[PDB]
């Protein structure tokens, strides 16, 4: 009723008291829609008008036992005060009391206080302020304490509920205002500068609905607790794996084999100082700032002639590359889950220590890095789901009308709408057709094109503003849209490069009739509409950052720059003003952390830099993860609720091409109509019998065999197969074997199922191409012709021969058959992403269209400076003068629409940006020479690339595919597409492991004294003893380090062996006491086992380090020690669900690894024969190169995480002078040329790192994602 | 390069003064590149007479206005480059200054103080 | 890249051969100098007797009357960093059947250093009337096609017995 808006009066005061001795006497649950910064419930209508911001009596009957008032404001919300008086003197009956409530209720008040915080955000970003900011932060410090005192007034500081402090968000005020005047009065100085920045947490609190998606945040990263717990254990145990293999393999360096003057190793060791020192003694290549790493096996690196491996000197990367202790090497392993600049890690270590050491990086990354992401995201998308489903349940608790008419007529027809959308579609491949060296006849042309095209368009508004008003014209969305584009195309007529790409957003018009182009236009609705609140929070979160950066390390960049950069000026990436650390911030969200981190380091200390980067890493990322998967699943299932029908007024290009096909039906029946007028009882046996051949199993293994057989005899053409000569010889009569083989297996399934059985099958149609090519290639090298260009060519298709195992594996065929279901929905995806990515590469190359070129000082690989060679005319005067010098150009570019597209997709991959990056802010002109971050705010269009691109299209494929599959899965019937048959069996059985009830307690036994052994096993207590002493062998498995002495060697081992007797002391009492019960327990046999291998392997370290010298089998040997600390599971039940969830999905994923092992095969095959020969650059080098089926396979698994394959691209995309020699000669073989073939290896890598995408990534979530789902349930 | 030195150090006459010049550069201090320069002066205005020098070892030049009584008293392994001065006679008023030089830094640093010299 | 194939073994007389001496270096981006010489020690004599040597694009030809007028290079051409030093008999006879040794004098230049090392290499030749053929190419051959008829034979086997059960059955029903 409109009748309780009764005044807070003396009576009220009195009531109140009356019933407070009633409470005293006496010696419920407020009202949640009554709780302040709510609405009112619209049963009280509205306000009466003297009653407005008045303290009012409390509306809600649970505090009608207390002395709380209530006061109401315009815009209908509650604010909750207190009636007992303010600081123990103001009763809230005074004038200063009404005045200040007014004041705090008001909304001028919030919109002032919100103005105020914006503007100091402004001044928080300069690196040096002028001398009169004073007086703007004495203005921003008196403005902050007014509101406190106007807020302290109101409520009173802190006497009882509703005051000021009782606010958790007034305690970040308080402490604001406190800092400000003790650093004002009391006065590190940059410390206090970024305690400055917590003024800026004060937006969360004055912008409305901050708050909650906060709370949210912190909601969500309290169930992450089991995972991180998962993840840093797993990292812990990785992190002794490799402080036990690689401690001190990445000290080794090649050092001088003759010394002069008795010199010996310490003596030079203990003077140098300086890199052009060190470099007159140990190896260095050009240009490196580390010392190149060797090996003392026989496949780690090779040092030159006169040139031995040592270990000595410092790690590399400043010394912070190492594995040499515990705290290294977590940091070595982190980086290694994070996949952040992993292949330098795992091309370093591979050098040190030796090529077959990849098994150590496959196993973390295919274990570590994917499936613990996987996991967390999982988490992540479960806390949403649940927070949206508890969300829907509480919201579901005179001669004008002549032209008017005529031309509405005209304008409005459905073909008019077609003829827009083809002049769209050409103007778009009409813009695409702009390239770096234009002839001036092509400018003209494509400039009148363009004028043509605008015109139309003007054409076109100007028609429909003329059919219709512009008070009906103007009420449509679309129609907007578009005289926006139209009034910038003509701004831009009369008047550059920006504005004329402006006309290209003009694309969006097809995503009326393009289904999956209006969801992305979906996810970039939700991204600023229903989820604005995250991406403000986001944008918040990200400039605090930017702030605190600049504030703490801005200084020490300038002072300590000496240390990162040679030249003694700033580097690329840095801290010194607020753009270049909001630069740094972005790429720490992009994912790269660790290169700009050392730079930190060096200048400005481990533990500042750490502590900030770690901040940054995890806060970012779970707010980023947040919006990534709440715009996921909000796209993707919020706007399936069936609102409107499927196109009920039909869009007027479905209504043209509906006339367009009843004109063609019309003119079919008129010209028809018109021209019409005008004018052997054994051959069944014997297919049978081939039948019954063809389906036999030792048929089938026999051809199973043969198969594999063939695969392998692949591997052996390597370079040095001129060295096997035997085995050449081999290989070829085998190769005609195989042949003969095949092709007898291919005339019996002729004659066993029949021509059209036969060819009427995808897998025989494989094999029956295969086979072909094999059967011309032998004709064509009998006859002869073995050389013959593309007969030639065609011997590479026999890397096609693997192609055969994919029908006779089960689960290879089970795992390509959804692939096979899902590439119509990947063809759809990836064609929305050519259209939005042409948009980003056309503008692209209008803005940098032929400025990457440089004159470049070959010797050294330096720019000259553009003060000399200001352009190539004068590179070219000076070519002529010098030798050196060339006028060089980037490889991947933007010179035309294709090389956008490469550029693009190495930005969108974070994979070779920064060369790009570096250039695109460089480039000055056409013909001029770039000049040093000359165009330094091109960064923003790399930005805005990366976030538009890079990751709406994410959200867009993720969705898309994640969806099919699910769609796949309900059309079998609820059955898992990725396991067979045979599979599904082992999985049902294994489901059960995990609800089986506790059995039986075992019996106490007979004899008193083994029942007092039971009762002292048998306990809780004794459990946890030996939890506490896994921990204490885990703390002193952790304890060892590089260079420690003997003595501390000793004590470690005599500490282990007496945990060894611990352990064994524990099982053998659990055995005497438990009987024959014992092995009953997986854990407990598990143990048993750990048990009886620590004592293996420490007596068969001892002797390999005593009657035997073999360091590598002795390191080997004592990783037996990790399992007395992999029993800290046992005690777990948070992170052996996530284990049993990952033993769970262990079955689909061997399908999965095994069709990405033969992906794998088959392109390093094609490897080995085309990229053997080229010229050793950027990612390939000695070690890392395809000329061996063993380094193919090393580069192949590199970029298979998507790492390094801008690196291994590179030395192929040469092809002409002077980037190669296509007459060089190769010693010891036939082959002429270091040439690479671009267009080869570009294909070869797209499509690779495109298989690797939809398969090491999409196949691999989804599985994780369904058993952890059936896990937890 | 930051040096903190006094503006003005007062002493009384016939006692020990410390002349204390620090500087705080990011990188260590190469014995085989610093660079010092300690010069006295009368006044602002008057020319500077070239008294204590670091190159590779301390040399001290001895002049006679100083006579034996100038040594060094700091420590560039630590950054601080104080000249320590006995029995600060009353000609000894005047003023001192303090040039660094630190490779591979670039700025070029100077200290100033004003001995006052009590009765 | 480098690849040290070995040299082959048996030439035919009055036809050309090459003797092949490979060296390369333990890392590729090294820069050299390098220079070689020939021996030869007949077979039935004792001694090795120097026959060239080629240093800086000009080869040095021994006086020696066997090899006189019939030994051209034929190896790395152009540089002076040699990796393939072979040399080309145009024509062979019989004072050719001997053991060589190619001794090779690499000079790395590395970054105030200058490495001085040596190899030698040794390539036995036999001197023939009619080339022979491999023994690993005979082998296979005939391996190649005892195995082709070995599985024909078995399939062939099984067809007729299949054939006879399957007609057999068939007439039974
Ligand atoms: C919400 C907020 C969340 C984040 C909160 C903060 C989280 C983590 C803080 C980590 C840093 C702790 C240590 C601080 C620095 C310190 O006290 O460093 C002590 C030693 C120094 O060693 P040194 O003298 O040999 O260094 C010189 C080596 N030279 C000569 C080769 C160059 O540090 C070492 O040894 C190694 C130091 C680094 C160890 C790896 C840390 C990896 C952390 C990952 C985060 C996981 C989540
Ligand atoms: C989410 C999306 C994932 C996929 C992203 C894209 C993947 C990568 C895209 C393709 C890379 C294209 C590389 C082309 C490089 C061209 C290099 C070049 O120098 O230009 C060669 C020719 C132009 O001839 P020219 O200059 O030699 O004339 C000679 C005239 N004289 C003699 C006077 C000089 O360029 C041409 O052929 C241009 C026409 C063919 C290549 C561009 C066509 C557009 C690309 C296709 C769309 C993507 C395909 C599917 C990708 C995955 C699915
Ligand atoms: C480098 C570092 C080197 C460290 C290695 C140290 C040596 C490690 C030993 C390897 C494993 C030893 C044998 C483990 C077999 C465990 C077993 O016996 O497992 C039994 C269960 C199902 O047995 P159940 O339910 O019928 O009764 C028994 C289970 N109960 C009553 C608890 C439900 O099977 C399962 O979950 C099988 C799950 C096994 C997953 C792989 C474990 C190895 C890692
Ligand atoms: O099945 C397609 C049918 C029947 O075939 P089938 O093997 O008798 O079937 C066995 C089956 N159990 C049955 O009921 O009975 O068979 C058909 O109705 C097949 C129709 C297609 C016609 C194909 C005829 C020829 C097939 C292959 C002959 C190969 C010719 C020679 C090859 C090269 C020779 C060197
Ligand atoms: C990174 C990995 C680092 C090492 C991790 C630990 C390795 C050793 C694991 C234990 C080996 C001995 C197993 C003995 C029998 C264990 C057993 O009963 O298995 C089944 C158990 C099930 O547990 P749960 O609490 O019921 O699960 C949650 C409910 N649902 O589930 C389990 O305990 C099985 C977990 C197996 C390990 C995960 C797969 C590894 C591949
Ligand atoms: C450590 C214990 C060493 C032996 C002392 C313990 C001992 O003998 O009595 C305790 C247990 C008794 O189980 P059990 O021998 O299988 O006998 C039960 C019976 N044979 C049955 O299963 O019906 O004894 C055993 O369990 C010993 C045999 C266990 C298997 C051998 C390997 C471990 C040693
Ligand atoms: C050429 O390859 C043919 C072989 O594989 C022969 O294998 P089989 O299919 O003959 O093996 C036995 C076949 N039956 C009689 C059991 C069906
Ligand atoms: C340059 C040359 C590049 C060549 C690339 C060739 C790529 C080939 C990829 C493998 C492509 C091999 O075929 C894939 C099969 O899935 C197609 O047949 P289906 O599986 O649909 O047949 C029905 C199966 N069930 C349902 C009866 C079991
Ligand atoms: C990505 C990871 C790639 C490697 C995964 C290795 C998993 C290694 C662990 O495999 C566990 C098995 O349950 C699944 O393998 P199977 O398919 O062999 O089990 C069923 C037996 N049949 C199907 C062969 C008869
Ligand atoms: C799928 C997982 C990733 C791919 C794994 C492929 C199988 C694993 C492929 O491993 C290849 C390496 O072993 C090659 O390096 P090695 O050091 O072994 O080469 C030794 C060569 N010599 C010295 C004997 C001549
Ligand atoms: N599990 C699901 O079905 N979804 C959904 C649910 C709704 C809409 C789309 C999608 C697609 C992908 C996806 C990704 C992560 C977690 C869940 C998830």
């Amino acid at each position: 009723g409109p009748q309780s808006f009764v005044h807070f009066t003396k009576q009220s005061l009195a009531l109140i008291e009356q019933r407070i001795a009633e409470r005293k006497s006496k010696e419920p649950k407020p009202s949640s829609d009554l709780e302040a910064g709510k609405q009112l419930p619209f049963i009280y209508g509205d306000i009466p008008p003297g009653m407005v911001s008045e303290p009012l009596e409390d509306l809600d009957p649970y505090y009608a036992d207390k002395k709380t008032f209530i006061v109401l404001n315009k815009g209908k919300t509650i604010f909750r005060f207190n009636a007992t008086p303010a600081l123990y003197m103001l009763s809230p009956f005074s004038p200063l009391r009404r005045i200040s409530i007014k004041i705090l209720v008001h909304s001028l008040f919030s919109m002032l206080i919100m103005c105020t915080i914006l503007t100091n955000c402004i001044f928080m970003t300069m690196n040096n302020p002028p001398d009169w900011t004073k007086n703007v932060e004495y203005t921003f410090t008196g403005i902050y304490t007014f509101e406190s005192l106007v807020k302290i007034l109101a409520r009173g500081f802190c006497v009882g509920e509703f005051t000021f402090l009782r606010d958790p968000w007034n305690w970040l005020d308080f402490v604001v205002i406190v800092f400000a005047y003790l650093t004002e009065f009391v006065n590190n100085v940059s410390a206090l500068r970024t305690f400055r920045v917590l003024r800026a947490l004060k937006t969360i609190s004055v912008i409305p609905g901050l708050k909650t998606i906060v709370g949210a945040l912190i909601q969500s990263v309290k169930k992450l607790s089991d995972v991180m717990i998962l993840t840093v254990f797993c990292l812990s145990v990785f992190a002794l794996i490799g402080l036990q293999l690689f401690m001190g393999n990445l000290k080794h360096k090649c050092f001088r084999n003759s010394l002069e003057n008795n010199e010996t190793l310490e003596s030079i060791m203990n003077t140098l100082e300086s890199e052009e020192d060190f470099r007159k003694y140990f190896y260095y290549l050009e240009g490196s700032k580390d010392a190149l790493l060797c090996g003392f096996s026989t496949d780690s690196g090779q040092c030159p002639e006169g040139y031995t491996c040592v270990k000595i000197g410092r790690n590399p990367d400043y010394g912070y590359t190492s594995f040499d202790t515990f705290s290294w090497a977590f940091l070595a392993l982190f980086r290694l889950m994070t996949q952040d600049y992993w292949e330098n890690l795992y091309q370093q270590t591979l050098r040190a220590a030796g090529k077959t050491y990849m098994i150590f990086f496959v196993v973390v990354i295919f274990l570590g890095s994917f499936y613990l992401i996987n996991l967390i995201l999982a988490v992540v998308a479960m806390a949403y789901e649940e927070q949206n489903q508890a969300n829907i349940e509480e919201a579901k608790q005179p001669y004008w009308i002549k032209f008017k008419k005529c031309i509405y007529f005209i304008v409005m027809d459905p073909f008019v709408d077609l003829a827009i959308t083809i002049c769209i579609v050409l103007n778009t491949l009409f813009m695409a057709m702009e390239h770096h060296p234009m002839t001036e006849e092509f400018k003209n042309v494509l400039a009148i094109g363009n004028l043509v095209f605008t015109g139309i368009f003007a054409a076109e508004m100007v028609l429909k503003l003329i059919a219709m008003d512009p008070y009906e014209y103007f009420q449509v969305g679309w129609n907007i849209f578009d005289s926006l584009i139209v009034t910038l195309s003509l701004v831009e007529l009369f008047l550059l490069s920006v504005l004329r790409s402006f006309r290209l957003l003009r694309v969006f018009k097809l995503a009326k009739s393009w289904p999956t182009l209006n969801m992305l236009i979906k996810i970039i609705g939700n991204s600023v509409g229903a989820l604005g609140n995250l991406t403000l929070v986001l944008a918040i979160i990200v400039f605090i950052f930017a702030v605190v950066g600049m504030q703490l390390f801005g200084k020490s960049y300038k002072e300590c720059v000496c240390k990162i950069n040679d030249d003694c000026t700033l580097p690329r990436w840095h801290m010194n003003d607020f753009f270049h650390s909001f630069l740094i911030v972005f790429r720490v969200l992009c994912g790269e952390w660790i290169e700009t981190m050392w730079d930190c380091m060096e200048v400005a200390g481990q533990a500042m830099c750490l502590i900030v980067y770690m901040m940054v890493m995890v806060i970012g990322n779970l707010v980023v993860l947040n919006l990534f998967l709440a715009l996921l699943l909000s796209s993707f299932s919020s706007d399936n609720l069936t609102a409107i029908e499927e196109d009920p007024d039909a869009n007027n290009l479905q209504i043209a091409v509906t006339r367009i096909k009843k004109g063609i039906n019309y003119v079919k029946q008129t010209l028809r109509e018109f021209i019409l007028k005008a004018f052997g009882k054994i051959w069944w046996n014997i297919r049978k019998t081939c039948y019954k051949i063809v389906e036999h199993s030792w048929f089938e293994s026999f051809i199973v065999l043969m198969i594999l057989l063939s695969s392998g005899a692949l591997a052996f053409e390597d370079i040095y197969i001129e060295r096997k000569k035997t085995i050449k010889i081999i290989l070829e009569y085998a190769d005609k074997i195989f042949t003969y083989i095949f092709i007898l297996e291919m005339l019996l399934k002729w004659i066993a199922y029949g021509y059209k059985t036969y060819f009427t099958n995808a897998w025989c149609w494989l094999d029956f191409l295969i086979v072909d090519v094999s059967l011309v290639t032998l004709v064509a090298n009998t006859l002869g012709y073995s050389d013959l260009g593309p007969i030639k060519s065609l011997r590479t298709l026999r890397a096609l021969r693997p192609l055969r195992a994919l029908s006779r594996f089960e689960g290879m065929r089970v795992v390509v058959n959804a692939l096979i279901g899902a590439i119509p929905s990947i063809m759809n995806v990836l064609l929305v992403c050519l259209i939005f990515w042409l948009i980003f590469s056309i503008m692209g190359v209008n803005l940098f269209a032929g400025k990457f070129y440089e004159c470049i000082n070959t010797t050294d690989g330096s720019r000259f400076p553009a003060s000399q060679v200001p352009n190539r005319s004068e590179c070219f005067a000076l070519m002529n003068v010098s030798q050196n010098v060339r006028w060089k150009n980037l490889k991947v570019n933007f010179d035309n629409v294709g090389l956008g597209y490469l550029s693009l997709l190495q930005v969108a991959t974070f994979k070779g940006w920064t060369i790009i990056m570096y250039a695109a802010v460089d480039s000055v002109n056409v013909d001029k020479q770039p000049k040093y971050e000359y165009s330094l705010y091109m960064y923003i269009y790399f930005v805005v690339f990366i976030i538009f691109g890079s990751f709406f299209t994410l959200n867009l494929f993720i969705g898309v595919i994640i969806d099919n599959f699910n769609q796949q899965k309900k059309k079998l019937g609820g059955q898992d597409i990725f396991m067979t048959e045979e599979q599904k069996k082992y999985y049902n059985a294994m489901k059960k492991l995990g609800s089986k009830k506790p059995q039986k307690p075992i019996p106490r036994p007979g004899n008193k004294i083994q029942g007092c052994i039971f009762d002292l096993v048998t306990n809780q207590a004794f459990d946890i003893s030996i939890m506490v002493l896994i921990c204490l062998n885990m703390v002193t498995m952790m304890v060892e380090k590089e260079g420690q002495s003997q003595h501390m060697t000793e004590v470690l081992y005599w500490i282990n062996v007496v945990f060894i007797i611990l352990f064994t002391g524990e099982c053998v009492l659990k055995l005497i006491s438990l009987r024959h019960y014992y092995f009953t327990v997986g854990w407990n046999i598990f143990d048993f086992v750990v048990v009886i291998i620590s004592i293996v392997g420490m007596f068969l370290a001892d002797l390999i380090e005593t009657y035997f010298v073999s360091p590598t089998l002795f390191r080997v040997i004592r990783l037996a020690r990790i399992g007395r600390i992999l029993r800290l599971v046992k005690g777990a039940k948070g992170i052996r669900t996530l284990l049993f969830a990952l033993m769970m999905s262990l079955p689909a994923l061997f399908n999965i690894g095994l069709l990405l092992f033969l992906v794998m095969f088959i392109y390093a095959i094609f490897g080995m024969s085309n990229f053997a020969y080229v010229k050793k650059e950027d990612g390939i080098n000695d070690m890392f190169n395809f000329e061996t089926f063993g380094n193919s396979m090393i580069c192949l698994f590199q970029i298979t995480t998507s790492a390094g394959w801008d690196g291994l691209l590179a030395p192929i995309l040469n092809s002409k002078p002077p980037d190669c020699d296509p007459k060089k000669v190769h010693p010891g073989s036939s082959v002429e040329g270091d040439c690479g073939n671009p267009s080869v290896g570009i294909f070869y890598f797209v499509s690779y790192i495109i298989i690797s995408f939809l398969v090491v990534v999409n196949m691999y979530i989804a599985v994780i994602l369904e058993n952890f789902s059936v896990a937890t349930e | 390069m930051e040096v903190t030195v006094p503006a003005t150090l007062n002493v009384l006459n016939g006692s020990d003064a410390r002349l204390p010049c620090t500087f705080n550069s990011c990188y260590t201090v190469n014995h085989k590149q610093f660079s010092l320069n300690w010069t006295y002066q009368e006044c602002n205005n008057c020319s500077e007479e070239m008294f204590l020098q670091f190159r590779m070892k301390i040399i001290n030049l001895k002049l006679e206005r100083f006579q034996d009584r100038v040594e060094f008293s700091g420590n560039p392994s630590k950054y601080d480059v104080s000249v320590m001065l006995r029995n600060v006679q009353p000609e000894d008023e005047g003023i001192y200054n303090c040039y660094i030089m630190n490779p591979p830094d670039r700025h070029r640093g100077h200290g100033k103080i004003h001995l006052q010299v009590l009765m | 890249g480098c690849v040290e194939v070995d040299s082959e073994t048996e030439a035919v007389y009055g036809m050309t051969f090459k003797i092949l001496c490979i060296s390369c270096k333990r890392r590729s981006e090294t820069n050299a100098e390098t220079f070689t010489e020939w021996t030869f020690r007949q077979k039935g004599t004792e001694e090795f007797v120097k026959i060239l040597r080629y240093e800086n694009e000009v080869l040095q030809l021994e006086e020696d009357e066997r090899f006189e007028g019939r030994v051209v290079w034929n190896g790395s051409r152009g540089t002076k960093d040699l990796q393939d030093l072979s040399i080309f008999i145009t024509n062979v006879t019989y004072n050719h059947s001997g053991d060589y040794e190619c001794h090779v004098y690499r000079l790395l230049f590395f970054e105030n250093y200058e490495h001085n090392t040596s190899v030698v290499k040794k390539i036995h030749i036999e001197v023939v009337d009619k080339a022979n053929r491999d023994m690993a190419s005979i082998v296979s051959e005939i391996m190649m096609y005892v195995l082709i008829v070995v599985l024909t034979i078995w399939l062939v086997a099984e067809m007729i017995y299949c054939y006879k059960k399957i007609a057999a059955a068939t007439e039974t029903a």
